[PDB]
RNA sequence: GAAACUGCGAAUGGCUCAUUAAAUCAGUUAUCGUUUAUUUGAUAGUUCCUUUACUACAUGGUAUAACUGUGGUAAUUCUAGA
RNA sequence: GUGAACAGCCUCUAGUUGAUAGAAUAAUGUAGAUAAGGGAAGUCGGCAAAAUAGAUCCGUAACUUCGGGAUAAGGAUUGGC
RNA sequence: GCAGUCAAGCGUUCAUAGCGACAUUGCUUUUUGAUUCUUCGAUGUCGGCUCUUCCUAUCAUACCGAAGCAGAAUUCGGUAA
RNA sequence: GAAUGUUACCGCAAUAGUAAUUGAACUUAGUACGAGAGGAACAGUUCAUUCGGAUAAUUGGUUUUUGCGGCUGUCUGAUCAGGCAUUGCCGCGAAGCUACCAUCCGCUGGAUUAUGGCUGAACGCCUCUAAGUCAGAAUCCAUGCUAGAACGCGGUGAUUUC
RNA sequence: UGUACAACGGGGUAUUGUAAGCAGUAGAGUAGCCUUGUUGUUACGAUCUGCUGAGAUUAAGCCUUUGUUGUCUGAUUUGU
């Protein structure tokens, strides 16, 4: 989460540890996102960093435009698949994992977002709100 | 005795769940009146 | 939520605001068409019976008889159908709709008095707005008076006075058929 | 506090309870339990599973007197007349003859 | 109407359908405490007045329950009350 | 004579050359292989009922816009109840 | 009997029912299984484990000593009546 | 390997804010040597995994003094394991 | 767990252990400072990390509930109902156990260090220091929390006749 | 020897997903007898439907009970 994050986030079940690959859900040219780090994660001997909804991760693009591969970029997790539980009591989950590639400040490379988006992420990242269709 | 679930609006200016419902776990303990049958008086000593 | 109430006997209408989630709650899970006794909604309405006939949610989308559902959906509508006026022949447009089951999200419920209660309702039972227009087709005159085709209809045609400042003019329809 | 219902089984879902699945398109399917949720994942047809609402609704099970008659037919009759025309000459000319 | 609230109203006591699993019924007064507690069902338990005046906002918040759950705990409970269950199910091969 | 209903028109026009290599197109054929609003010209004594106590023909039915009035939405050539 | 089958699994004939026993089911084991989300990040190393599998049809690359490579790869299908 | 003393020099000016030559006093025992005292009728050898505890010559975190400390950032020092 | 009359109940508290941790956002504030570029903090608020102690309402995992249903092969003449296949296989599966995969909770007083000060001589002046003294830290001692000395202790009950 | 305790039984609660039996103008269809069809007749047919959210199981660490049946002095030891 961290920098450019408008607001705070309540804790939600970590679903994507390092090495998870999530669908790329914008129109940027990227086909998938390989997670290499989670921003603002902590440290425990042997613990893998892991991200959830509306987390900023460092990532690379394993399938996609050549102009987008072989390099690390920031990105933001928008769909999860591992069920988490909101404070309104509900356990909910998506059918896939997906983020969109972003710049440190949280602005998006691509113009649109393809597929639904978690509310807890629209809430966090205004530029992501913008480009969404269906939220949560 | 046991646990169950509760629903209540939460009141906490500043939070993202201000004036929104939450669902919360509660325990229940069975509590019929206790009955008084004695008094004991303690005094202080340098040994406690 | 607002309540748009109509007395179709008098052709009256008045709205009512009700902020009591208890007094409201009587209306939930009730569909369009079902009737509701009155006391629950207010001490005023004791005795009255209300027929639920539609409304709009906050967002303004309308109710639509016979969807069931207490949520919204996006249907495909046609000519001769509620919540759509076709711009063009053979035009069908896909539009959102609110279901016919009442819920807290409704901005306004639409109600129609069926039978009256035990006491008069302010601008409703006490005031009575008239019809606008009268019979125009020959036989319809013959029945809004009951006449037997021998009575001649030219006489019973309705006459609406009107002022030209210092000339009071008088006009009647044009009987057809 | 809305009580929800089971996308598959048609069962009431009281608050915080069961699970919520958000599909590819964005159809939100709500289950009251892993039973519904599994049959669902198994591409099972609710109309063929006999304990479900849809099954019963379909096989006309135990509606019983829900298809019976009732007592709902209005009562009115009142003369307003017709606007602009003197409604005080709309009953003393309305004397009929048949 | 122990288990009823201002908003619920439906007269019913806190005892879940079928009754508290591994305990019984609760026919006395009770203390409902947010969350969970050391010790298990049936064990004696001492409740103690706090040792400090906490200010917290969290402490201080005056709650008011909206609805207490009351469905069975002995499975995936679907109904708050025999009444509800009777409603939803219709008529069965036992009964009247 | 506003509004509105009803009718007719919006399949013409204008624009572009992406596709298309036996396709299009051209000149030449065919419909004894079809549909055709329209324009023009022709074209309709028969409609009922076991066919005397007879069927509205001196002409049969309502249900709707506009409208009046109650409204909803931040928002559109959105529209709901009466 | 199933099945391609002297396979595995069940059965008839024959032959056994031998192998200390009782009560419990703590830790840690040995042997047998399962696990959300992720998917080799573990580790010297995918060790272990998991995945695959029959048959019928369709489809099948580099390269080659032209014999191969080849069940390459990749797919559909299969009960009962 | 780590820390001092003198103070020529560095630092626009200005020895010691921060540094510091030529010299010179030390400490330390995760370096490597020097030794050969113990074990050759045997004290299981590297590294990792796991896990506990200790040291402080403190990287972070608390409270401070100083600056060639405007702010922001940083550097130097104290109490601190 | 023997023995300290027996046995029961309620307690004390010596000594020992001890625990919480770090970050961000909002706001302060585009403020103080600055020519400009830039650009803070205290009070308040919402969350989070790392650790800990519990707990199972919810959700997830586990299945010999061999609980219900389904399937292959065979055996019991068929039917019903079953046996066997080192738990035959499969879907669902209560109960229990259980997961930052789930939820709940993690206390406030004093005394000090460094350091900054008061008064104040030594030394008619001056000095936080000599005497005396104020404020003070993730420190320390308490509070709180766990054990309870099987050779530390208190209060209380009932105390055997063949 | 009583708000006792147990074994059953009953009711709640759960889990599965519609028992056995019988019936049917449901059923791809097939045979057999003639009085050879203006539903010809008698049966067979995977499966389907009704009685039937039925049947089964449900404390072994679920809840509850006005019912049924039963149980209620054996052993050892202790003193200021
Ligand atoms: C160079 O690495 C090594 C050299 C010698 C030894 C053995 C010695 N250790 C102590 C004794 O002298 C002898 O112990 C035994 C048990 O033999 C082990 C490792
Ligand atoms: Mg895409
Ligand atoms: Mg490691
Ligand atoms: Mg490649
Ligand atoms: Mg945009
Ligand atoms: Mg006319
Ligand atoms: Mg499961
Ligand atoms: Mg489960
Ligand atoms: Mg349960
Ligand atoms: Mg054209
Ligand atoms: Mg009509
Ligand atoms: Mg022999
Ligand atoms: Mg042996
Ligand atoms: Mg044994
Ligand atoms: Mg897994
Ligand atoms: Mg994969
Ligand atoms: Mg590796
Ligand atoms: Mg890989
Ligand atoms: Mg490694
Ligand atoms: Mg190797
Ligand atoms: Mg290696
Ligand atoms: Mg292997
Ligand atoms: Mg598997
Ligand atoms: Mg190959
Ligand atoms: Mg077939
Ligand atoms: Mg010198
Ligand atoms: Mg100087
Ligand atoms: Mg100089
Ligand atoms: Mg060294
Ligand atoms: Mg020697
Ligand atoms: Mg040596
Ligand atoms: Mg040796
Ligand atoms: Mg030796
Ligand atoms: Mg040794
Ligand atoms: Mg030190
Ligand atoms: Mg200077
Ligand atoms: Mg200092
Ligand atoms: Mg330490
Ligand atoms: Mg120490
Ligand atoms: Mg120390
Ligand atoms: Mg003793
Ligand atoms: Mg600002
Ligand atoms: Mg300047
Ligand atoms: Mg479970
Ligand atoms: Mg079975
Ligand atoms: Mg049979
Ligand atoms: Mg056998
Ligand atoms: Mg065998
Ligand atoms: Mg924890
Ligand atoms: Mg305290
Ligand atoms: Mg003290
Ligand atoms: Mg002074
Ligand atoms: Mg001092
Ligand atoms: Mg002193
Ligand atoms: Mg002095
Ligand atoms: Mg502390
Ligand atoms: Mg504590
Ligand atoms: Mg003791
Ligand atoms: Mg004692
Ligand atoms: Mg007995
Ligand atoms: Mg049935
Ligand atoms: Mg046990
Ligand atoms: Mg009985």
């Amino acid at each position: 989460s961290g920098n450019g994050a408008q607001g705070t986030k309540f804790r939600i079940s970590l679903g994507l540890p390092v090495g998870a690959i999530m669908n790329c859900a914008d129109n940027s040219g990227a086909r998938n996102l390989y997670i290499i780090a989670v921003k603002g994660s902590g440290s425990r001997l042997n613990r893998l960093p892991a991200a959830s909804l509306g987390d900023m991760v460092m990532a690379t693009v394993k399938k996609g435009k050549p102009e987008l591969r072989k390099k690390v970029m920031p990105a933001i997790v928008v769909r999860q698949a591992k069920s988490w539980r909101r404070r309104d009591g509900v356990f909910l989950y998506f059918e896939d994992n997906a983020g969109v590639i972003a710049n440190p400040k949280g602005e998006m490379k691509g113009s649109a977002i393809t597929g639904p988006v978690g509310k807890e992420c629209a809430d966090l990242w205004p530029r992501v709100a913008s480009n969404s269709g269906v939220v949560v | 005795a046991g646990m169950t679930t509760i629903v209540r609006d939460l009141d906490r200016p500043g939070s993202k769940f201000h004036k929104r419902e939450v669902v919360e776990a509660v325990t229940v303990v069975d509590t019929p009146p206790v009955v008084v049958v004695g008094v004991v008086g303690y005094v202080e000593t340098p040994r406690g | 939520m607002k309540l748009n109430i109509s007395y179709p006997v008098n052709g009256s209408q008045k709205t009512f605001e009700i902020d009591d989630e208890h007094r409201i709650r009587v209306f939930f899970d009730k569909r369009i068409g079902q009737e509701v006794d009155g006391e629950a909604v207010g001490d005023e309405f004791k005795g009255y019976v209300f027929k639920i006939s539609g409304g709009n949610d906050k967002q303004g989308f309308p109710m639509k008889q016979g969807v069931l559902l207490p949520t919204r959906i996006k249907l495909l509508l046609t000519k001769n159908v509620s919540c759509y006026r076709p711009r063009r022949d053979g035009e069908r447009k896909r539009k959102s709709v609110r279901g016919a089951i009442v819920g807290p999200d409704l901005a306004v419920l639409a109600l129609v008095i069926v039978k009256k209660g035990e006491q008069e309702l302010e601008g409703l039972t006490d005031t009575t707005v008239p019809k606008r227009l009268g019979p125009k087709r020959a036989n319809n005159i013959r029945k809004f008076f009951g006449l037997s085709k021998e009575d001649d209809v030219r006489d019973f045609v309705i006459r609406r006075e009107v002022t030209k400042g210092e000339k009071t003019y008088t006009k009647a329809p044009k009987i057809q058929r | 506090m809305k009580v929800e219902i089971d996308s598959f089984s048609g069962a009431k879902i009281y608050p915080g309870r069961g699970t919520l699945f958000v599909r590819g398109d964005s159809k939100i399917f709500r289950f009251q339990n892993s039973k519904s949720a599994s049959l669902f994942k198994q591409r099972k047809n609710p109309r063929r599973i006999a304990w479900t609402v849809l099954f019963r609704k379909h096989h006309k099970k135990g509606i019983t007197e829900e298809v019976a008659k009732k007592r709902s037919r209005k009562t009115v009759k009142a003369q307003r007349p017709i606007t602009g025309a003197s409604l005080d000459l709309i009953k003393e000319r309305r004397s009929l003859k048949p | 109407a122990n288990g009823a609230t201002s908003f619920d109203r439906t007269k019913k006591t806190i005892t879940p359908m079928g009754g508290f699993v591994h305990y019984g019924e609760i026919k006395n007064d009770f203390i409902m405490v947010k969350g969970c507690i050391p010790g298990n069902r049936k064990r004696i338990v001492t409740l103690r007045k706090s040792l400090y005046t906490n200010t917290s906002r969290k402490a201080l918040e005056e709650v008011s329950l909206k609805w207490i759950d009351t469905a069975s705990k002995f499975g995936k409970g679907r109904f708050q009350t025999p009444a509800e269950k009777h409603a939803f199910m219709g008529t069965l091969k036992k009964d009247l």
